[PDB]
RNA sequence: CUUUAAAUCCUUUAACGAGGAUCCAUUGGAGGGCAAGUCUGGUGCCAGCAGCCGCGGUAAUUCCAGCUCCAAUAGCGUAUAUUAAAGUUGCUGCAGUUAAAAAGCUCGUAGUUGGAUCUUGGGAGCGGCCGU
């Protein structure tokens, strides 16, 4: 993706699955883009900053993209260890 | 393949050679029955003497009857039914004359309208048929 | 219908017309030089579809 | 004339928000408005009908010809479109597969044979592609070679803006309809296959429904 | 058993489709642009190139600094270059694939003979070889597929024993003056 | 003149040697595949064309000709062997439910294929924890 001159030359950079690593297709519709929104640690309102997620539309398809958004999140501190 | 063995050679091309055989075009080419019954003998053209001049009536769908001539060949003696080109060429072949005879195209199998007839006679009196027929060569009498 | 008696019948019965006289076809490089002019030189961009060099519809 | 727009995409667009189809490819958008791509190339895209293809219903009182039109459309620079419309005529079929051509344009990822100096010449690496019976194999070639393939994959790779290819066909090629959509299949999947070059995990920015949910409040509904 | 040579080989290949609308108006493009005669001159020029970017596409699989390679390759880039096709800024086998047909037809000696301004047009200069006026330091050359080597560029003039250059007048101008003093009396 | 055993051809070079530059480019095509006429006259499932699909029974884009256009070009067509195209012989690389195809079933010898496991840490030295 970059020349003898280290110049980056293909016309876009792919988003790919926060879960599983997979490029996420121009036309990939079933694809999901979650933004989660954080808290103040002791008010517990919305700051004005997420922990953006993305996921391709294969593993949603397949019914294991809430798993991987639960995983995503525990390991982001969002949700509970314990759990 | 359906042996991946690295010491089985013999066997994927023991395979290979016997199933080669049930091929049609290798079959043909590789026995004697298909370069015997050749009436040509296995050559590309051949001489042959004009014994009748013959109507064959053109397949089902279409309907002309196509002008051949009943060929004696020199070199085997064998009867050959050679058809003859363009329009009003049969008025250049007498009786008993020697014609040079060639394929039809499709290498010994019968061709558009005409039904077993494998051949096309190419110069007769050993004067081009092309030549009497765009009239640059008279035919010698 | 037509036994062997019909050979030759509608190459004998057509008015046999003479050749018209052609100022001669130039050939080599002059014969491909003039298809170049015809083509790549001269023709403008036309409306709807570029015609056929033999069209005459 | 005018264009209204009607979907969300389309009226960020047309309102300047949003300014590349590189960036509407980046959260995989769909795009129904056909503007939107005659907006971002339309100095360029140019329009190749395949093959017109009379099909035939059979009903009570003899067939029913409707004509199929196959459009392959793409500007020279890096974006193909394959669109196909069955209509009563031609014109309509023609005109209505430009739109789907258009609709459906995907991005062109193109890399290098060896030598990675210059601009991308050929396919970054082996992609495949299937439409029933037919397989659209592309292998990346070196540069000056050409396209090297039929008629129909070489209008596309062409006009994908691929300047050098070796390809491989297998199966009923004379279905110019899944050979099309077969060597369309496989260039769409340049950008979905996983090269070294994007192991860098993304830093997600912003969706233009998110960075512009503030101007499309007011603009429509 | 005799003393014959017998070696030789095709210059040319000829195009697998015969009617191809797109290589036959690009092939008549070339005809016009450079004015060859025949498909048989650009299918020449096609078939050298292809020889050279068959033997650059072998050497570019070889490893850097192999002794065969560093030797062919230096080889195959003086010979481009000394011809005037490639560049010495450029010398290096990987532009050698980015190399086309154009660069071979501006080095033949009817293109040159016509760019140098000592021919009216491309016709005209085939006329002017053809009909020995030309001469390449002090050699008539006969023929227009004469790649002119770069070095050998400038030497490209007239001969001195054509009409054009201080060479004894033609056939039709010395006929037509006698017939101009048979005219006068 | 040169060439050469002696000649020839080539090269060189006096003189002649071109306007219809008659010092006259053919060969095959023009429905699709396949580049190029829905032109005109003839024929009327006849004659014939047509590698294949097809054209021919009275507006023949296909026959027989005229003009025209296309292709290759001092060459171009045809028949036949053969190679690629053929991933339609398949090692690379085909197939076997229904398109051709898995033995009725099992044992079984040559053939072919065959589980895991048997040495590693550091000594010497350089470049900016990693390299030879």
């Amino acid at each position: 993706m970059q020349s003898n001159a280290g110049e980056f030359v293909d016309l876009y950079v792919p988003r790919k699955c926060s879960a599983s690593n997979r490029i996420i297709g121009a036309k990939d519709h079933a694809s999901i883009p979650m933004n989660v929104a954080e808290v103040d640690k002791v008010t517990g309102r919305f700051n004005g900053q997420s922990k953006t997620y993305a996921i391709c539309g294969a593993i949603r398809r397949m019914g294991e993209s809430d798993d991987s958004i639960l995983r995503l999140a525990k390991s982001h501190g969002i949700v509970s260890q314990n759990f | 393949g359906k042996c991946r063995g690295l010491r089985t050679a013999r066997k994927l091309r023991s395979h290979r050679r016997d199933q080669k055989w049930h091929d049609k075009q290798y079959k043909k080419a590789h026995l004697g029955t298909a370069l015997k019954a050749n009436p040509f003998g296995g050559a590309s053209h051949a001489k042959g003497i004009v014994l009748e001049k013959v109507g064959v009536e053109a397949k089902q769908p279409n309907s002309a009857i196509r002008k051949c001539v009943r060929v004696q060949l020199i070199k085997n003696g064998k009867k050959i039914t050679a058809f003859v080109p363009n329009d009003g060429c049969l008025n250049f072949i007498e009786e008993n004359d020697e014609v040079l005879v060639a394929g039809f195209g499709r290498k010994g199998h019968a061709v558009g309208d005409i039904p077993g007839v494998r051949f096309k006679v190419v110069k007769v009196a050993n004067v081009s048929l092309l030549a009497l027929y765009k009239g640059k060569k008279e035919r010698p009498r | 219908h037509g036994s062997l008696a019909r050979v030759g019948k509608v190459r004998g019965q057509t008015l046999k017309v003479a050749k018209q006289e052609k100022k001669k076809k130039r050939t080599g490089r002059a014969k491909r030089r003039m298809q170049y002019n015809r083509r790549f030189v001269n023709v403008v961009p036309t409306f709807g579809k570029k015609k056929g060099p033999n069209a005459n519809s | 004339k005018e264009w209204l727009p009607v979907t969300k995409l389309g009226r960020l667009v047309k309102d300047m928000k949003i300014k590349s189809l590189e960036e509407i490819y980046l959260f995989s958008l769909p795009i129904k408005e056909s503007e939107i791509i005659d907006f971002c190339l339309g100095a360029a895209l140019k329009d190749e009908v395949l093959k017109i293809m009379p099909v035939q219903k059979q009903t009570r009182a003899g067939q029913r010809t409707r004509f199929k039109a196959f459009v392959a459309i793409g500007d020279y620079n890096g974006h193909v479109g394959l669109g196909l419309k069955c209509s009563k005529e031609v014109a309509t079929a023609i005109r209505g597969a430009i739109i789907l051509a258009k609709l459906s344009i995907v991005p062109v990822r193109r890399g290098y044979w060896g030598n990675k100096i210059g601009k991308p010449h050929t396919v970054p690496c082996k992609v495949t592609g299937r439409c029933g019976s037919v397989l659209v194999r592309l292998i990346p070639a070196p540069r000056g070679t050409g396209i090297v393939s039929a008629p129909v994959p070489k209008k596309l790779l062409l006009m994908a803006g691929i300047d050098d290819c070796y390809t491989s066909a297998r199966g009923c090629t004379a279905t110019l309809g899944n050979f099309a959509k077969a060597t369309f299949d496989a260039i769409s999947k340049t950008y979905s296959y996983l090269t070294p070059d994007l192991w860098k995990e993304t830093v997600f920015t912003k969706s233009p429904y998110q960075e512009f949910t503030n101007h499309l409040m007011k603009t429509h509904t | 058993p005799v003393a014959r040579s017998w070696v030789c080989r095709k210059t040319y290949v000829t195009p697998r489709r015969p009617f191809e609308k797109s290589r036959l108006d690009q092939e008549l493009k070339l005809i016009g642009e450079y004015g060859l005669r025949n498909k048989r001159e650009v299918w020449r020029v096609k078939f050298t190139l292809a020889k050279i970017r068959k033997a650059a596409r072998e050497l570019l699989t070889l490893d850097e600094k192999d002794p065969r390679r560093l030797f062919e390759g230096n080889a195959l880039l003086r010979r481009l270059v000394r011809i005037g096709v490639l560049d010495e800024g450029k010398m290096k086998l990987d532009y050698i694939l980015g190399l086309k047909i154009e660069d071979f037809l501006e080095r033949r000696l009817q293109t040159q003979v016509f760019k140098l301004g000592l021919a009216k047009s491309i016709h005209h200069a085939r006329v002017l070889i053809r009909q020995r006026h030309i001469r390449v330091r002090k050699q008539v050359v006969n023929i227009p597929s004469f790649i002119v080597r770069l070095d050998s560029q400038k030497h490209i003039d007239f001969s001195l024993r054509s009409p054009y250059g201080g060479g004894r007048p033609g056939r039709v101008k010395r006929k037509n003056a006698k017939k101009g003093q048979g005219g006068a009396g």
